[PDB]
């Protein structure tokens, strides 16, 4: 039960950095 | 063009969402390669015997750790040096039992940041930049292969390589201080020099410039609305702000040039975290803390302690204690 | 730009070195002499090389009384 | 021209008479032996 | 405390004679003893033989005595195993092997009581603390 | 008009060392804390309350120089000069550690002094006080340190001692009594800490690089003016590179310069939590399942448990010298001790 | 002129890039710094030589000079005892008197000679950008490096020989008369792993194949000049780099890292050029001197040590290594690798010999572990000799110590020098090493990445 909560906690933050940079607000000049 | 030069182009293109280049040839499979092999052993290797006298150390979540303690373990005091790839092995369960996978993990890696830092250097090429980021960022890589690399080569022994876990890391840094007293070493003080400056520093660019940022905003806005990314306008009073911290010390002790203030916030975090990984980096060849161990002495001959005879009360608590079964005659050589 | 005068003016005039010449070194002698007459021992109560221990006992003359600790670094002085 | 006793000149003094001395009686500590 | 000729008065022979040593004659000891002992016997041990120690009492339980000028005298130029069963100069320095532990070959007749007197009177000094290794550090 | 307004007036006036309403507090308190330290460091003894030696005077270079604390008899004492203590015997009121309580007291109303100026010359200036809101960090550190981690504890005896060596033994007396290491309050305040020094390096770096060419000299400081309207780098190439190097990047300069100051300010504020926690032995020290598990299992070994046979032997090989009111004597036979060594 | 920042564009703090077009002035810069290397070399050794009592070995006191003469076979005999100091003084003498000449010439091209060379003289002149011109001047300097080589060989053929550690009976000066030519073992060593067991070219492990290796690089280094003066650079080549002053300096900077940190790991592990009775022992050395010490003096006692138990199971003096062969235990199985003339005497075809042990060591093998064993490279800053923990007694840093440390911070701070001017000379060959033309920002050119 441990094992399984430390690798989801992990394996959401590698799905985040996924999103944050591939679905990241794009940067628009104005 | 030739399918080659098409596949340069593709390479070196300024296009991609993530640029590759040449150094990215070399990095993305090496740091890709570190990087499953220390999430799998992470989770799953089983103990390892770090020092070579079949005492293995369970460094995996599985094994019973937390992610606290749990750690990729050095590869065996009897490899020392060797280079022990999986091929070596007569199996994998051998392998594991070794610390194969620390070396497969570090080598990489270290190939992969060396490779990230000369990338760094071919994308400010390619888009018309100044060079020096990749100098900046040599200051972890020298940290990281200090750990890695340099101190495991001058003890003769990977399994004195700074294990990878967060427990793992905390022993090295004890056996260190026991072994070459690291705290007393002006290079490891200009480390700390380095990151408490660079902390104070970052905190104290970042108060400076948020205090004087211009109005453009109404008081329900964050005041971050108030730049536009691109626009060609500063976004700050750097006047104002220099007028602050010039009457905070005194005028001459503030910078009114941000080309200058820049490079100092580059220069002092970045010195001081090359000097610290020098620091390991030459203690990895025992040239060690400063050692004042009884150096002050009474007029009939009686040691007066210091400070420094207490902290090596504490030294010698760690040194004796640490790989309590690994060493047979009385002095700790290496 | 505060009104005083520059430091760079002070420090290359002869003036300044004609009065720092003489509070410099005098300064420096006084410092001096603090220390080679034994003076800044008994202000401070630092002891001397030789009064740390008397000879024969060899323990610290560690105070373990918070009101009485005055006296106290009184009586551990007297056994030296 | 410029005043001489100025603020300035009092924090500078307050820093300065007291270093000098003090490396005096530094200085004559390298000559003391046990 | 102070470096006394009571503290400097140490045993000439094994006869109970004493002999007191100058100061000078005490910070050449140490000196010398720096110079060509300290490599192995820092603070009174014996970093390549931890069992036998320059502690005064192990020196009296010798054979010969070497709790005395004269016993470490004659140990310098002829040393012997703790019970004096065998000579060992082929493997500690001595006068008798200044050819292979060259660092003997200046010391004099002189030098080698200097260093005897250092050896006495150090433990006078430290007590248990001499001869202790690292648990007195 | 008016005496208020007049003192008003002249403390206010544009000089080269700014005074302030807050300067009445912040020159004695700072001045007497740094001439304090000075003093004691360079004649004054550690004798009578630790058994050390710890000024130039007695032998000590500036790595082992300390005003080191009172001894643990003195409890909490304020210490004054003119308390029951010392009775108004400057030369005992030394001996007695009085130096550290003065050091620690002034030096607390001079930092408070030292963000009243913050304030004040913001005010003045007119611009937001988030220097100011910065240093509260400093503040809450010092605080919790000096102050509240001793004030847990039996006495003053145990906060640090103001010296270089002496801060270094504070830290391995941490680890081997704490385990503070293992504290999660500790670990924030490191990335804190190396996360400032991080962003402080990549921002300066980032900035010296994605320069404008605004002159033509090849060294490129003279190329600015302070009050110049434009930027002096470009944001969109910054932005451009670090967006492909390591995947995300600035994009919102007040936001950046905001995060600068978030991150380490909220560093030193968690790390100071942990060591309120510290004052009553309150301590991330063990995890329980390890040590239900190692107990019963002898082969069964973590860097943790490795970790925590280090800190037994700090604890029994520092505290007969580093406690010295305990009066401990440790035969040798009970030391703990690995093989050989 | 152009000594300042207003016509040269450079500050006073990047003042010696001022000198890039100045070939005279920067040859005297150049000249005057080789004064001040020869300086060193000549003082420095004079101040040890002032400093040297010929009885305490040489790694006693601090030496790092008279150490690398000695190795030459200069003023040493039978176990490197020193039997004449006048060469060092030879030595330190001709370098001071040297320097005083080098330093003449740099101070004239410096300031009083003609500031540029090409007006001057079209064989001295040289332009940065004239690619044949470049190879022409590295390849005389081949040549000068290439006769260096091989006055190596000369001393160890014809005048005198090397000191040689290994020499059967006991270390001597030895005169080499079969140098290695084989290019199988010469480039084998360039095959090797750098890695345990292996060590690349840092196992070399005796004279011959170090004089040998010395004859190929002279002739390869005068080939190569040779090549350079007659040839210009190739397409694939000219294509391939930056040519600009800081850009060769670039690649110089990168070279000399390189070799630093080689030099690093010689000292720290090579105990054939760089003798042990010299440099004292390697740390691998003492390691494995310390079990030598005390399995003598336990099976003194009676141990039977082949068949000694230690506490984790392995033996307690003597325990196999991956492979199997027989090697001393503890910490120092780690050490397996060493090899040194005093514990060489009892290994046999599977490793160490258990009747060579039971029977043959020799005092003087006793004599050199517990000189080894107390001589171990491990000090403090200060030069108090011992572990982290020890008290003030013994002044000893290990000259290998001195000498791996301080090679690899100047290999360190060289990389970092390579970084620097590489960046910075392509920067400047593409034309935007002052920054950002703000009419023509390239990312404003670009499409977005999203
Ligand atoms: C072109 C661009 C670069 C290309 C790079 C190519 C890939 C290589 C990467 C280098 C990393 C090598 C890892 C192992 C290095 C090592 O274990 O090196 C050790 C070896 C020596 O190995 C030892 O060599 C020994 C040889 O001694 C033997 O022989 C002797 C003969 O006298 C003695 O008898 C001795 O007792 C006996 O054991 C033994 O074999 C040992 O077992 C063996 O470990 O050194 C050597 O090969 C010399 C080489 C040392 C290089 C060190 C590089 C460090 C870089 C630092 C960067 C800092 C951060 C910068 C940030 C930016
Ligand atoms: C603003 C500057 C400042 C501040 C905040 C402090 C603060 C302190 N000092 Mg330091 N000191 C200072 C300047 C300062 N000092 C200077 C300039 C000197 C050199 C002379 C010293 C020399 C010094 C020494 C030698 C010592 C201290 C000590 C102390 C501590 C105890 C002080 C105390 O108890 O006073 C109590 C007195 C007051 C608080 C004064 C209050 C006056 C009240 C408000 C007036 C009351 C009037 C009443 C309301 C009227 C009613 C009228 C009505 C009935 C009609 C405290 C931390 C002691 C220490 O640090 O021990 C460890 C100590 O030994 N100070
Ligand atoms: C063969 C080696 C070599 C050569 C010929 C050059 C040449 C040059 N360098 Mg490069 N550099 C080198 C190695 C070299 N460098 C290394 C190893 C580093 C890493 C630190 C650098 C980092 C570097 C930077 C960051 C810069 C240069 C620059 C330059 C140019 C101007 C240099 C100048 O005027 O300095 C003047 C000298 C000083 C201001 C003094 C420096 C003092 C050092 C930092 C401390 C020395 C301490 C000493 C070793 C020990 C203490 C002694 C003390 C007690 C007295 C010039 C072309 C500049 C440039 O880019 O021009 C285009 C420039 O900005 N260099
Ligand atoms: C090895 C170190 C070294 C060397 C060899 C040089 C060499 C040179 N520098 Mg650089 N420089 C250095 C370090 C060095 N520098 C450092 C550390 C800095 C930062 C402080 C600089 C900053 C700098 C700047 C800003 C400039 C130079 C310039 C020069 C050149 C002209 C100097 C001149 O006009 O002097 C004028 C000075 C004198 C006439 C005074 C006397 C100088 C002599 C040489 C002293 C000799 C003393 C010696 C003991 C005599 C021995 C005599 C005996 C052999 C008979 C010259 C080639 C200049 C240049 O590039 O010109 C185009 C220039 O503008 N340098
Ligand atoms: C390869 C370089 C090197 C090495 C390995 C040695 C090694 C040694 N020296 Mg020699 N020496 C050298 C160069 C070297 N020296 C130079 C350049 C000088 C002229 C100053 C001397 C003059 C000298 C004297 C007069 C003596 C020695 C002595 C010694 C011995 C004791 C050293 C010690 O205690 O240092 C103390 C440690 C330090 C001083 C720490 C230095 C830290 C440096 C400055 C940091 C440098 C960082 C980097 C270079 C700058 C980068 C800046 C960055 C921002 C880019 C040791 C064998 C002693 C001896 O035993 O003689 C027999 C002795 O008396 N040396
Ligand atoms: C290697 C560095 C070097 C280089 C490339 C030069 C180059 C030059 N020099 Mg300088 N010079 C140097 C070092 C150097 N010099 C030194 C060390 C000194 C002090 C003696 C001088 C003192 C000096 C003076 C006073 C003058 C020059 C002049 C010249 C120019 C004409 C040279 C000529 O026609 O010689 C012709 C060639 C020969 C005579 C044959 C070579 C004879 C040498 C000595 C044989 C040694 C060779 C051997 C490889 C050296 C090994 C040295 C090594 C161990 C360090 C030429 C640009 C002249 C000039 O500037 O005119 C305007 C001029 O008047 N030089
Ligand atoms: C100071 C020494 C030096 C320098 C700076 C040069 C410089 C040059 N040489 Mg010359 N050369 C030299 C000595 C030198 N040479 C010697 C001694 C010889 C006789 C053997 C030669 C024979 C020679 C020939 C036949 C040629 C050159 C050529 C060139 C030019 C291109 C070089 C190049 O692309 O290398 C870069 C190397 C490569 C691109 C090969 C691949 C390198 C791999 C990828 C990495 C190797 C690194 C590895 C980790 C090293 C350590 C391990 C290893 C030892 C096992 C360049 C001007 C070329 C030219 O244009 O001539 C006119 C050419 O054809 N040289
Ligand atoms: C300090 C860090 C180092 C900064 C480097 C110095 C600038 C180096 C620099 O740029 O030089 C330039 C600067 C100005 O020199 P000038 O000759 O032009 O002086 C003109 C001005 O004095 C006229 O207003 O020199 C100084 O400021 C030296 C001041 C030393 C300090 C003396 C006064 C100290 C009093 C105590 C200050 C307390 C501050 C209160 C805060 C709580
Ligand atoms: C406590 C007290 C008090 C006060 C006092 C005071 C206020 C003092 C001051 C004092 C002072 C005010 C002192 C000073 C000193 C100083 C010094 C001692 C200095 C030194 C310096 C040096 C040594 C330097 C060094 C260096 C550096 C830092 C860096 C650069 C380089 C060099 C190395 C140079 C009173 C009476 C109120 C009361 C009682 C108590
Ligand atoms: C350019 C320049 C520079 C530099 C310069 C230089 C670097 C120079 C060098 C110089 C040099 C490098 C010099 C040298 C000299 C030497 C000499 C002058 C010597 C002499 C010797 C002698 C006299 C000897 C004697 C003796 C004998 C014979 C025997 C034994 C004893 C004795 C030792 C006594 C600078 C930085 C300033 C800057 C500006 C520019
Ligand atoms: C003396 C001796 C010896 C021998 C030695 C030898 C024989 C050596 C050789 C050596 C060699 C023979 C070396 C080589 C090297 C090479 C190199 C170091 C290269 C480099 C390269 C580079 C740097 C490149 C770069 C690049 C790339 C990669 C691509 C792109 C473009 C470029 C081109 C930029 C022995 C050990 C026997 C023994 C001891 C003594
Ligand atoms: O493995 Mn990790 O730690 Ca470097 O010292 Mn020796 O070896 Mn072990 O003991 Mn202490
Ligand atoms: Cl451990
Ligand atoms: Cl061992
Ligand atoms: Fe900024």
């Amino acid at each position: 039960m441990e094992t399984i909560t430390y690798v989801f906690i992990f394996a959401c933050i590698i799905a985040l950095f996924f999103f944050a940079i591939f679905f990241r607000e794009p940067p628009r000049i104005t | 063009l030739n399918l080659w030069e098409q596949f340069c182009s593709w390479v070196t293109s300024t296009n991609n969402r993530l640029y590759v280049g040449w150094f990215g040839v070399l990095m993305i499979p090496t740091l890709l390669a570190a990087t499953i092999c220390f999430v799998i052993a992470f989770i799953a290797a089983p103990p390892v015997d770090i020092d070579g006298i079949r005492e293995p150390v369970s460094g995996s979540l599985l094994y019973g750790n937390n992610i606290i303690t749990g750690a990729v373990v050095p590869s065996s005091n009897a490899i020392g040096l060797h280079f022990y790839p999986i091929w070596e092995a007569a199996s994998l369960d051998e392998w594991l039992y070794n610390g194969g996978p620390y070396q497969l993990i570090i080598f990489h890696f270290l190939i992969g940041v060396f490779c990230y830092m000369g990338r760094e250097w071919e994308l400010s090429y390619r888009l018309g930049m100044r060079p020096w980021i990749c100098v900046a960022y040599s200051a972890p890589v020298a940290a990281a292969t200090a750990v890695f690399l340099i101190y495991p080569i001058g003890q003769g022994s990977f399994s004195d390589g700074m294990p990878l876990g967060i427990s793992g890391t905390f022993n090295f840094m004890l056996v260190f201080q026991a072994e070459h007293n690291i705290l007393m070493h002006p290079f490891h003080q200009l480390g700390v020099a380095g990151v408490f400056g660079g902390a104070l520093f970052s905190a104290m660019h970042g108060s400076l410039v948020t205090s004087s940022l211009i109005r453009e905003t109404t008081e329900t806005e964050s005041a971050n609305y108030g730049y536009k990314f691109g626009q060609e306008e500063e976004t700050y009073n750097i006047v104002a702000a220099h007028g602050y911290f010039g009457r905070l010390i005194f005028q001459y002790a503030s910078f009114n040039n941000s080309r200058a203030l820049h490079f100092f916030l580059a220069a002092w975090p970045v010195i001081g975290i090359w000097f610290t990984a020098l620091g390991i980096s030459t203690m990895a060849f025992n040239l060690n803390g400063f050692n004042f161990n009884h150096s002050v002495v009474d007029a009939q001959g009686n040691v007066i302690n210091t400070w420094a005879d207490i902290i090596n009360r504490a030294n010698l608590g760690m040194e004796v204690m640490h790989e309590r079964n690994a060493h047979n005659f009385p002095l700790d050589l290496a | 730009t505060t009104g005083e005068r520059p430091f760079s003016d002070i420090i290359t005039s002869v003036r300044y070195w004609v009065i720092h010449s003489i509070t410099i070194p005098a300064l420096f002698i006084a410092g001096w002499l603090f220390v080679s007459t034994g003076l800044a021992y008994d202000v401070f109560g630092t002891p001397r090389p030789d009064s740390y221990y008397a000879q024969e006992q060899r323990s610290i003359p560690l105070v373990t009384d918070r009101f009485e600790a005055k006296q106290q670094v009184e009586t551990f002085l007297e056994q030296l | 021209s410029y005043p001489i006793f100025t603020v300035r000149w009092v924090a500078v003094h307050t820093l300065a008479v007291p270093t000098i001395f003090f490396l005096g009686a530094i200085a004559a500590m390298q000559f003391i032996q046990r | 405390a102070e470096l006394t000729p009571e503290v400097l008065t140490v045993p000439l022979n094994s006869e109970g004679k004493t002999i007191t040593l100058t100061e000078k004659q005490y910070l050449e000891g140490k000196r010398l003893f720096q110079y060509a002992c300290a490599s192995c016997h820092v603070g009174g041990i014996t970093k390549t033989n931890p069992s036998l120690d320059l502690r005064t009492e192990t020196l009296a339980l010798a054979t010969p005595p070497r709790d005395n000028i004269e016993g470490l005298v004659d140990y310098m130029k002829n040393p012997t195993t703790y019970d004096g069963e065998q000579e060992i100069a082929e493997v500690h320095p001595s006068l008798r092997s200044a050819d292979i532990f060259p660092k003997m070959r200046n010391l004099t007749e002189k030098d080698l009581v200097a260093i005897a007197g250092h050896i006495l009177v150090e433990p006078k000094i430290l007590g248990d603390k001499w001869g202790g290794g690292k648990v007195y550090y | 008009r008016g005496w208020f307004d007049i003192l008003d007036d002249w403390l206010k006036r544009d000089r080269f060392v700014f005074v302030g309403w807050s300067g009445i507090l912040l020159f004695p308190c700072a001045y007497l804390a740094l001439g304090g330290w000075l003093t004691g460091t360079t004649f004054v003894t550690s004798w009578y309350t630790h058994g050390l030696a710890s000024s130039y005077l007695e032998g000590c270079n500036f790595l082992t120089v300390a005003v080191s604390t009172p001894a643990n008899s003195m409890g909490h004492s304020l210490l004054l000069l003119w308390g029951p203590e010392a009775q108004g015997d400057f030369t005992r009121w030394c001996q007695l550690g009085g130096l550290w309580t003065f050091i620690a007291l002034h030096g607390a109303f001079g930092l408070i002094g030292f963000m009243l100026r913050q304030f004040e010359i913001a005010r003045l200036v007119g611009v937001r006080p988030y220097n100011a809101i910065a240093f509260s960090a400093p503040i809450a550190v010092f605080v919790s340190v000096f102050l509240i981690y001793p004030l847990g504890q039996s006495s003053w005896f145990f906060a640090p001692s103001f010296g270089v060596a002496a801060i270094f033994r504070f830290l391995l007396f941490f680890q081997g009594f704490h385990n503070w290491t293992l504290n999660p309050f500790h670990m924030m305040g490191v990335a804190g800490v190396l996360g400032g020094a991080l962003l402080c390096a990549i921002h300066g770096a980032t900035v010296e690089n994605t320069l404008f060419q605004d002159g033509e000299g090849a060294s490129t400081f003279r190329a600015f003016n302070p009050t110049q309207a434009e930027e002096t780098y470009s944001m969109v190439t910054a932005n451009r590179f670090w967006s492909q190097i390591f995947g995300i990047a600035f994009s919102n300069k007040r936001w950046l310069h905001f995060f600068m100051l978030f991150v380490p300010v909220t560093g030193l504020w968690m790390s100071a939590i942990g060591v309120v926690g510290l004052a009553l032995n309150l301590r991330s020290y063990d995890f329980i399942s390890q040590e239900i598990r190692a107990a019963e299992d002898p082969e069964f070994e973590t860097f943790y448990t490795k970790n925590l046979l280090l800190n037994e032997g700090i604890r029994a090989w520092m505290a007969p010298q580093d406690q010295p009111h305990e009066n401990f004597v440790f035969p040798e036979e009970v030391l703990p001790r690995g093989n050989a060594l | 002129t152009n000594r300042d920042q207003e016509s040269s564009g450079f500050a006073w703090w990047a003042g010696n890039a001022r000198l890039i077009n100045l070939s005279g002035k920067l040859l005297g810069a150049h000249v005057a710094h080789a004064g001040l290397i020869v300086f060193w070399a000549g003082a420095m050794t004079l101040f040890e030589l002032a400093h040297f009592i010929p009885e305490k070995p040489m790694y006693e006191q601090g030496l790092i000079l008279i150490p690398h003469i000695a190795t030459l076979g200069w003023g040493v005999g039978p176990g490197g005892e020193v039997v004449d100091t006048f060469p060092f003084f030879v030595v330190g003498v001709v370098h001071l008197i040297s320097s005083a000449v080098l330093g003449f010439g740099g101070v004239y091209h410096a300031i009083r000679g003609p500031e540029t060379l090409e007006e001057y003289s079209s064989f001295f002149g040289y332009d940065w950008k004239d690619k044949n011109k470049m190879t022409t001047i590295l390849g005389f300097h081949l040549i000068v490096l290439g006769i260096g080589a091989l006055l190596l060989v000369a001393k160890a053929m014809f005048f005198g020989g090397l000191y040689d550690t290994w020499a059967p009976g006991g270390g001597d000066v030895r005169v080499i008369t079969n140098p290695t030519l084989d290019p199988r073992v010469i480039f084998g060593y360039l095959l090797k792993s750098p890695f345990g067991g292996e060590g690349w070219i840092v196992s070399v492990n005796n004279l011959e194949d170090v004089v040998g290796g010395h004859i190929w690089i002279g002739l390869i280094c005068i080939a190569g000049g040779i090549w350079h003066i007659l040839t210009t650079p190739f397409g694939w080549a000219r294509r391939a780099f930056i040519w600009s002053g800081e850009a060769y300096l670039s690649y110089s900077l990168g070279a000399l890292s390189m070799m630093g940190f080689i030099a690093t790991c010689f000292v720290w592990f090579n105990n054939t050029v760089y003798p042990s009775e010299f440099y004292g022992p390697t740390g691998p050395e003492a390691s494995q001197a310390q079990a030598m010490t005390f399995l003598i003096r336990d099976q003194k006692l009676g141990a039977n040590v082949g068949s000694a138990q230690g506490p984790t199971g392995l033996g307690k003096y003597l325990m196999r290594s991956p492979t199997g062969e027989i090697i001393f235990g503890g910490e120092t199985m780690r050490f397996w690798d060493f090899r040194g003339p005093w514990l060489e005497p009892l290994r046999g075809p599977n490793g160490l010999d258990l009747n060579k042990i039971k029977n043959d060591i020799q005092p003087w093998q006793e004599r050199r572990a517990a000189e080894y064993m107390t001589h171990a490279p491990l000090g403090s800053l200060n030069s108090v000799g011992g572990v982290a923990t020890e008290i003030n007694s013994v002044n000893f840093v290990s000259p290998r110590s001195w000498l791996a440390t301080s090679h690899f911070v100047l290999a360190f701070f060289f990389l970092v020098g390579h970084l620097w001017h590489a960046g910075r000379a392509r920067a400047a060959a593409a034309g935007f090493e002052k920054g950002i033309d703000r009419e023509s920002e390239p990312v404003l050119s670009m499409p977005s990445l999203d």
